[PDB]
């Protein structure tokens, strides 16, 4: 027995005798920022800039989860064009985070040409965000009624470009890992996550369905209008770091089916709810309306006031079940904000995953659970 | 489906069903009957334990049963055995002067880390958890940060000429138990909700 | 690639600029409303009374002191959004790291529209007598940034 | 001869030397770590601090810094390192300078890849002893 | 004691009680301009209207709750569509001839009118929402005028809540401020110039808007930007 | 019509008279308020000859003995307005094509104006 101390930003205490693994006990907290308590001291409008800072990869998911929940509370109705723009944005954030998980996979497998490509794809996706939202990460775009402003004339013709090169591109990656040269021998038997156990440790992020459990929130508790899209939930055989890798890739494919499907119904109209009690008034009349001037001043200073009550709406990110648990006391600022971080609960299945297995494999056995520290730690 | 058999039971035996119009519903079990009846739920077919949230109501405008409370979330994954997809929350209030509450680590494995966090950030003990050790806050943090009476600890933001700002004294935003800048508040400033 | 200018999109979130009207008055009437919406407590506004004979802005109120601590700032534009005049607007300059912390709070004179370049860029081009080169280009300057003279051959 | 043209003109060169011999040891935390792996893709002096420095993680960065060649520089990337950023609370060190001497601060959240380029280009003009503050003074090539 | 039922909540209360303080004692609430603490209550702004039953026999018109004594077994409705519809109309009528200086107004976020407007205004009758129905020239008049070295009057802003004139006669007893012409042309004004009373500053705290404003501190900071420190004055024995 | 434009052309002119009188009788002229439609015009266009909506002739104590306004750009039933404060006298000047700035039917000239303001100064002026 020889207890060694590892340390991405994740300190791992590995009790070990020989070359196996007797138990891993992770110590997290090195990225603890304290979102949950800082948000009790901000506007509901001001909390929107805190959501994208946790999962900085698939950040739009947090933006969405938090918004969807506030909307519920204060009976706000999202226009058709905003529901469409939000799903187009959501999966676009999703492919951006899968591309990152994939890319760090193409590096363990030595393929440097297929990697330098994945890095350019993600850059074209980030390019797209900066087009509409002026930021590459943390785009302060989703709002409680819909979205900040409409999108620029250059967003659609750019999305199409990346909507013509992706379809096949995706398949190339599916092949490189499926028609596995090395990969087969590095993954096929490692990270044994039994179906009955995942559903006990609460693992969720496709690392769940790569284990044979057919549970995706967009289908079982449908939210932002996904109720009306075409959807295959990629499934895996017996949960390993092989099945897990391919699933994510098989997901990227279904995310493009959405992006295209949604792009089809995108129609001109309003982009956020006209209710003066939830939205500031059109700026153009700020030169005329007493009421408008009054509402504006008051909107951006003291916040709006949701009713007393508690609400939890479940969403699905690239990493599993997401969701905000908001408790309101009728203030400018929420009374409690508990964030159900997927990556956090997905980590309890790590001490079981690499149980008694090799040790150089333990790097890739962690990377197959797609954790983001900001998510776990928060 | 599997939740009907839950409500048809709680109704019968003095369990309060809490219901917002939005799509969630609670059931508040007393202290003692929690441990056992909570196991009753697993057998009933509740396999997944999605979350577990700690709530401190100290600074809440209306009074509540006891100072603290923990909420659990139970589910039946719709991609397994027969599982219907029943979901809900179960809450229990917990004395301030006695922060103890039995663990469900017997029943769900996810409840491990989750229970630890509720203990780090609020002072709530869990009778029989593998190891109640701090999860998120640094090792030498004195006390439990997520509760109301523990300061956020803010630094004044600084500018030139000794012009500084204290975020606490600055926020135009109100705290619900907060009276406001004028005499009183009323109407939409005590809560607003549209009628879809 | 500090030899080939970075092409940024028109919506990009850069160093705040404070715009003027055609007339030449500033748009800012010292209302401290931007400062209000700001999540970071990064804006400080001291107001002053306009002199009717020699006016700063069109109200009875102008901004005596205007200051943004960029080391606190997050660049969310929440501020540009709160503003009733269209005064504060995120710009394009990004080249702006520096040495002393308190040198990173910009001032009115640091963010007016007429000013080309960031503190560092203009300070180095001082003890140097070599005109400022901005390390970027854009397709067009937003409708909102009226006046802002920027390198945008597109 | 500490301040005589001989020794003087000498260290002027040595400095100009380790000026172009800067070997960056990135110390990424959250979101900023991801923006920099977009600038490095296209035995160390000079460490770059990118992100929210946690109070639990604070003592760690200290060791990493200490055990380091002696001529060294710290760059403070983004808003969370440069000050508490938008996280003005218990959990987070309000300015990495609170723990390690910073030589250059770089604003943004996260600052654009090419910003971090200017950040080091500046750290250059600084170890050359050719950089001044807004007060018109000459800056010491190294924090110590 | 008289047994009054405000909305659904029943409340005990002494005989000499206003229906207003009746409704505020209950928990519920209502608009509120002209009426003030320690000042004679009148029904001038006409915003605190409520519906009243004295059975279930409801009275035909709305009652100003600030100048109506509670009868025993009375019923007060403050929620009905009838009430709200009125409330939002009283907001509307007030803002009718109001100035539009909010951002540039020392009455920061501490402004009863601002607040109430967003509390009760913009009725939700059950398409784009109409912010302002009035579309004519507003009431332009005397603006930003110092009454004393300590006080500055903004006539445009005044909503005619009778507070200041009312206060001067009643509390100190120095009639140094009063209304002028009648109708829509009426304004606040003085002929005692100095603003002679040694208790003139108190109008500054009563005024619901930013007409009467403490000039010692014009344009220093916005109301939320102050660091309030509750203490005591040690200038004299009181 | 284009009468809307020509109205403001006269509104500036009235202001000019006011400033003339003010320096010529040595009495306070005061800008009382700028058009809100100008302070809040963001990037929007603006082409009115000035920015002053409420102008006055005040006295030694600063109390107005003459007031003047003109309806904002985006407002209905536009007229310019002369009001002698404490003496209940309001006036409504419009603009006729080929005639001029008229008060119902009488030409509101620089001559007729000065009469009103002098009359008002002697009488209403407190100090
Ligand atoms: S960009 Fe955001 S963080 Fe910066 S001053 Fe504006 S509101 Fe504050
Ligand atoms: S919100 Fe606009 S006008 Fe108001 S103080 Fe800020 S920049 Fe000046
Ligand atoms: S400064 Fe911004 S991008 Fe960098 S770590 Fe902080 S929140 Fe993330
Ligand atoms: S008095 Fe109130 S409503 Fe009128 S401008 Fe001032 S703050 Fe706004
Ligand atoms: S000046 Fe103030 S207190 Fe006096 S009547 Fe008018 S609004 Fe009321
Ligand atoms: S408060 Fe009762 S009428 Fe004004
Ligand atoms: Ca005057
Ligand atoms: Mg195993
Ligand atoms: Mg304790
Ligand atoms: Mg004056």
């Amino acid at each position: 027995v020889m207890t060694l101390n590892v340390g991405g930003v994740l300190r791992l205490m590995v009790t070990l005798s020989g070359e196996e693994v007797l138990e891993v006990v992770p110590h997290i907290g090195y990225l603890h920022t304290g979102f949950e308590k800082t948000m009790e001291h901000r506007t509901y409008l001001q909390n929107i800039t805190y959501t994208p800072r946790m999962d900085y990869l698939h950040s739009f998911a947090h933006d969405l989860a938090y918004a969807l929940a506030v909307e519920k509370l204060l009976g706000a109705v999202v226009p058709p064009r905003a529901e469409t723009i939000r799903v187009i944005l959501n999966e676009l954030s999703r492919l951006a985070s899968h591309l990152v998980f994939l890319g760090t996979g193409l590096l363990d497998l030595g393929a440097l040409t297929p990697f330098f490509y994945a890095f350019r794809e993600r850059e074209t996706i980030l390019d797209l965000f900066e087009w509409v939202t002026g930021q590459r990460f943390h785009h302060n775009y989703i709002r409680i009624g819909g979205v900040k402003e409409d999108l620029p004339e250059e967003f659609v013709p750019e999305l199409k470009k990346l909507l013509e090169v992706l379809p096949h591109r995706i398949d190339e990656y599916e092949a490189l890992f499926a028609e596995s040269p090395i990969f087969y021998e590095r993954a096929r038997g490692v990270g044994v996550i039994p179906p009955e156990v995942a559903i006990d440790l609460g693992l969720t992020g496709g690392s769940l369905r790569a284990s044979g459990v057919n549970y995706d929130v967009r289908k079982a508790y449908p939210y932002s209008g996904y109720e009306t899209y075409t959807f295959d939930v990629p499934l895996g055989e017996r949960g390993d770091v092989f099945d897990r890798m391919l699933v994510r890739i098989r997901e990227m494919r279904e995310s493009v089916k959405i992006i295209k499907q949604a792009l089809e119904r995108l129609e001109p109209g309003p982009v956020r709810d006209p209710n003066p009690q939830i939205t500031p008034p059109p700026r153009h009349l700020l030169e005329t309306s007493m009421e408008a001037v009054i509402y504006h001043f008051k909107h951006y200073t003291e916040g709006f006031h949701p009713p007393k009550g508690e609400v939890y709406v479940p969403t699905e990110s690239a990493r599993g079940e997401l969701g905000y648990y908001i408790v309101s006391d009728g203030g400018s600022m929420p009374y409690r904000v508990k964030v159900r971080a997927p990556s956090f609960v997905n980590l309890q299945s790590l001490p079981y995953a690499c149980k008694g297995e090799q040790v150089p494999d333990m790097v890739a056995i962690i990377a197959s659970l797609d954790p983001v520290m900001g998510d776990v730690d928060r | 489906m599997r939740l009907e058999r839950v409500l048809e039971e709680a109704r019968a035996k003095g369990y309060p069903i809490e219901d917002n119009g939005l799509g969630n519903l609670w059931v508040v079990l007393p202290r003692e009957r929690f441990k056992e009846e909570m196991a009753h739920y697993k057998a009933m077919g509740f396999n997944f334990l999605a979350d577990i949230v700690g709530l401190d109501y100290l600074t809440y405008p209306d009074p509540r049963p006891e100072r603290f409370a923990v909420v659990y979330e139970l589910v039946s994954l719709p991609g397994w055995k027969d599982g219907d997809g029943s979901r809900f929350f179960v809450r229990v209030y917990v004395p301030e002067e006695d922060p103890r509450l039995p663990t469900v680590t017997d029943l769900w494995g996810s409840a491990n880390f989750l229970e630890r966090e509720v203990y780090d950030l609020f002072g709530i003990v869990f009778e029989g958890h593998p190891d109640l050790r701090k999860i998120l806050t640094p090792e030498d943090l004195e006390g439990h940060p997520l509760r109301k009476d523990y300061p956020l600890g803010e630094t004044p933001t600084l500018f030139r000429e000794g012009r500084y700002i204290i975020p606490a004294e600055f926020r135009a935003a109100l705290t619900g138990k907060d009276p406001g800048l004028t005499f009183y508040k009323g109407g939409s400033r005590k809560g607003y909700r549209s009628l879809w | 690639y500090p030899d080939a200018p970075v092409a940024l999109k028109p919506r990009f979130h850069g160093r705040h600029v404070l715009t003027r009207h055609p007339n030449g008055l500033e748009k800012c009437i010292g209302c401290s409303l931007c400062a209000a919406a700001c999540p970071a407590y990064a804006i400080y506004v001291e107001p002053a009374e306009n002199d009717p004979e020699n006016p700063v802005s069109a109200g009875e109120r102008y901004a005596k002191v205007y200051e943004i601590n960029m080391l606190r700032c997050i660049f969310c534009g929440l501020c540009e959004e709160a503003c009733p005049t269209g005064a504060i607007v995120l710009g394009y300059d990004f080249e702006m790291a520096d040495y002393e912390y308190s040198d990173l709070v910009y001032g009115k004179e640091d963010m007016l529209v007429d000013v080309v370049g960031t503190k560092p860029q203009r300070r180095e081009a001082k003890r140097t007598g070599k005109p400022v080169k901005v390390g970027y280009v854009v397709p067009y300057v937003r409708p909102e940034l009226e006046g802002f003279k920027a390198p945008t051959e597109g | 001869e500490r301040e005589g043209i001989l020794f003087t003109t000498l260290e002027k060169l040595v400095a100009w030397g380790r000026s172009n011999s800067l070997w960056p040891a990135t110390f990424g935390l959250a979101c900023c770590a991801i923006e920099m792996m977009a600038s490095t893709d296209a035995q160390a002096d000079v460490m770059i601090v990118a992100g929210r420095l946690s109070k639990k993680m604070a003592p760690v960065m200290r060791r990493v810094w200490e055990q380091m060649p002696d001529p060294k520089w710290v760059i403070s990337m983004g808003a969370c390192a440069s000050s508490g950023g938008m996280f003005n609370n218990y959990a987070i060190v309000q300015n990495v300078d609170s723990v390690v001497p910073v030589d250059v601060y770089v604003p943004g959240c996260p600052p654009r890849p090419e910003a971090l380029i200017y950040a080091v280009m500046q750290l250059q003009k600084k170890v050359r002893g050719q950089a001044y503050n807004e007060r018109g003074e000459r800056l010491p090539p190294v924090a110590a | 004691m008289v047994r009054v039922k405000v909305n659904d909540r029943i409340v005990e209360v002494p005989p000499g009680t206003s229906v207003m303080d009746a409704v505020f004692h209950a928990g519920y609430d209502v608009p509120l301009f002209c009426s003030e603490k320690h000042l004679s209550p009148i029904g001038a702004c006409r915003m605190c209207l409520v519906r009243i039953g004295l059975p279930i026999q409801w009275q035909p018109k709305l009652a100003a709750s600030c100048v109506t004594a509670v009868a025993d077994g009375m019923v007060v409705d403050t929620l009905s569509d009838v009430v709200r519809e009125a409330q939002a109309g009283m907001v509307e009528f007030t803002l009718l001839n109001h100035p539009l200086d909010c951002p540039t107004c020392d009455k920061g976020g501490a402004c009863e009118l601002q607040d109430r407007t967003v509390e009760y205004g913009l009725y939700e009758k059950y398409e784009l929402p109409v912010y302002t129905r009035f579309e004519f020239t507003r009431r332009h008049v005397d603006k930003h005028h110092p009454l004393s070295p300590f006080v500055i009057l903004d006539r445009e802003r005044c909503i005619h809540c009778k507070r200041c004139v009312r206060y001067f006669e009643e509390v100190p007893g120095d009639e140094v401020l009063d209304f002028i012409e009648r109708g829509v042309h009426t304004f606040i004004g003085t002929m005692d110039f100095g603003l002679p009373s040694g208790f003139s500053g108190n109008i500054t705290d009563i005024c619901p808007v930013g007409a009467l404003l403490d000039l010692t501190a014009r344009f220093r900071a916005r109301n939320w930007e102050m660091e309030e420190t509750p203490t005591t004055c040690a200038l004299c024995p009181v | 019509a284009s009468s809307e434009r020509e109205l403001y052309e006269a509104w500036v002119e009235l202001l000019s008279w006011m400033r003339e009188y003010a320096q010529a009788k040595g009495v306070r002229f005061e800008k009382e308020a700028d058009f809100p439609d100008f302070i809040y015009r963001m990037e929007r266009p603006y082409d009115l000859p000035t920015t002053i909506m409420t102008a006055s002739l005040s006295d030694g104590l600063g109390e107005p003995f003459l007031l003047a306004d003109v309806s904002p750009r985006h407002a209905k039933l536009k007229r310019i307005g002369l009001r002698l404060p404490r003496a209940h006298i309001h006036l409504h000047a419009h603009y006729e094509p080929g005639k001029g700035l008229v008060t119902g039917k009488i030409p509101l000239t620089k001559e007729r104006f000065f009469a009103l303001a002098d009359r008002a100064r002697e009488a209403l002026a407190f100090a």
